[PDB]
């Protein structure tokens, strides 16, 4: 539930100027192409990568972007990046075009309210600096917020 | 406003003077101090950042501990959202190789980082701490002081520190 | 007093000297280790230039 607009999802955000909805179904046919042909998940994303080099590498002679994300796509820190940065886009566009907005985002936004109200109270009151209550919870609100960031 | 007219002519100033201005670096920053700070005061204790600082660049304690100090020179025991923001862009991921080139060419005046009395001289204790901070050799270390002190009183000026930035910006560009 | 003064600036005005050249011959390397630098990077940007111009 990423709780987002599907036209803010899918305005084409990438540079390059390519659809990101035709990006998106090529990319859904080429999963479902895959689970009929029983495909592993290591073919699966290496196919997945090639499909984003494709669409990033359009006819070189127009435009010099294609170009510079060939290169980018060519290494594997910054390409690894780009592909886990599109399939959450696209898994994001995909959940909101049929029905993305449904029930429990209210709780989970009013849990996070009251975890923020409860950290923010015990960081205003600490009586104790040797305590040992006060320093788990704050302990553990900072692992909570490392591990959700 | 976009988070402040004086953090959007930072942004502005760090696309300037970096080749790649990243996407929501700035908010992501923002949202990490936000959740840091739990009273949302503007501020962050100590242990948070020692505690952010061993969930994301798994730095020893007592490095955490120095670089709190360095950054922290209200010496009020927190450290703020600006000097957390100024620490994470100093930082900039370290561990890349552009990022040495990065902290080569610093920030704009590019002295009172490395000088921490603020007397416009950097010390020994300085030079330990910069050598903390980002990883170099000892000897390496010697070397680039001893060069750096042309009269000998192991003192390096501002217009000194400047110079030594630009050869070594010019080399490493070469 | 006058052995121990002959002695005293005998050993001072010997190792004056002594501690000049050396500090000589240290300007003298840093000098020439600037130069050096100088000529490597003149000849770096020569190089540069000319790949520029060739390319």
């Amino acid at each position: 539930t990423a709780n987002v607009s599907v036209s803010d999802v899918c305005e084409d955000f990438d540079e390059e100027g390519k659809s990101v909805r035709n990006r998106i179904r090529k990319y859904s046919q080429t999963i479902s192409i895959r689970d009929s042909l029983n495909l592993e998940p290591e073919e699966i994303q290496q196919q997945a990568r090639r499909e984003l080099e494709l669409c990033h590498g359009r006819s070189l002679e127009h435009g010099e972007d294609h170009e510079e994300s060939e290169t980018s796509l060519a290494s594997s820190t910054s390409e690894s990046l780009i592909f886990s940065l599109w399939k959450p886009h696209r898994t994001y566009w995909t959940e909101q075009q049929n029905r993305l907005p449904l029930p429990l985002m209210e709780l989970m936004e009013t849990e996070v309210l009251d975890i923020l109200k409860k950290a923010l109270i015990t960081y205003r009151s600490t009586i104790g600096r040797n305590h040992f209550m006060t320093k788990e919870l704050q302990g553990y609100i900072e692992g909570i917020r490392k591990r959700r960031n | 406003m976009k988070l402040t007219p004086g953090c959007f002519l930072w942004y502005l100033y760090m696309d300037k003077i970096y080749c790649l201005l990243s996407l929501r670096n700035v908010k992501a920053l923002m949202v990490y101090f936000h959740l840091l700070d739990v009273h949302h005061r503007n501020t962050l204790n100590d242990v948070l950042f020692f505690h952010f600082l061993q969930h994301v660049t798994n730095l020893n304690k007592s490095q955490i501990g120095m670089i709190f100090d360095l950054l922290d020179w209200t010496a009020v025991g927190e450290i703020g959202f600006d000097q957390f923001y100024v620490l994470i862009c100093i930082l900039l991921a370290h561990q890349d190789h552009l990022e040495d080139h990065f902290m080569y060419r610093h920030s704009r005046p590019v002295f009172e980082l490395l000088d921490l009395d603020g007397e416009m001289n950097i010390g020994a204790a300085n030079f330990q701490n910069y050598r903390f901070l980002f990883n170099i050799k000892k000897q390496e270390l010697r070397d680039l002081f001893h060069d750096f002190d042309i009269t000998g009183d192991r003192l390096l000026n501002y217009k000194e520190f400047k110079l030594y930035t630009i050869f070594c910006t010019d080399k490493s560009i070469d | 007093n006058m052995f121990v003064g002959v002695m005293i600036m005998h050993t001072e005005d010997s190792m004056k000297k002594f501690e000049r050249d050396l500090t000589l011959e240290r300007n003298l390397a840093i000098m020439e280790e600037k130069q050096i630098i100088l000529k490597r990077q003149q000849e770096e940007v020569n190089r540069l230039m000319n790949t520029q111009k060739s390319g």
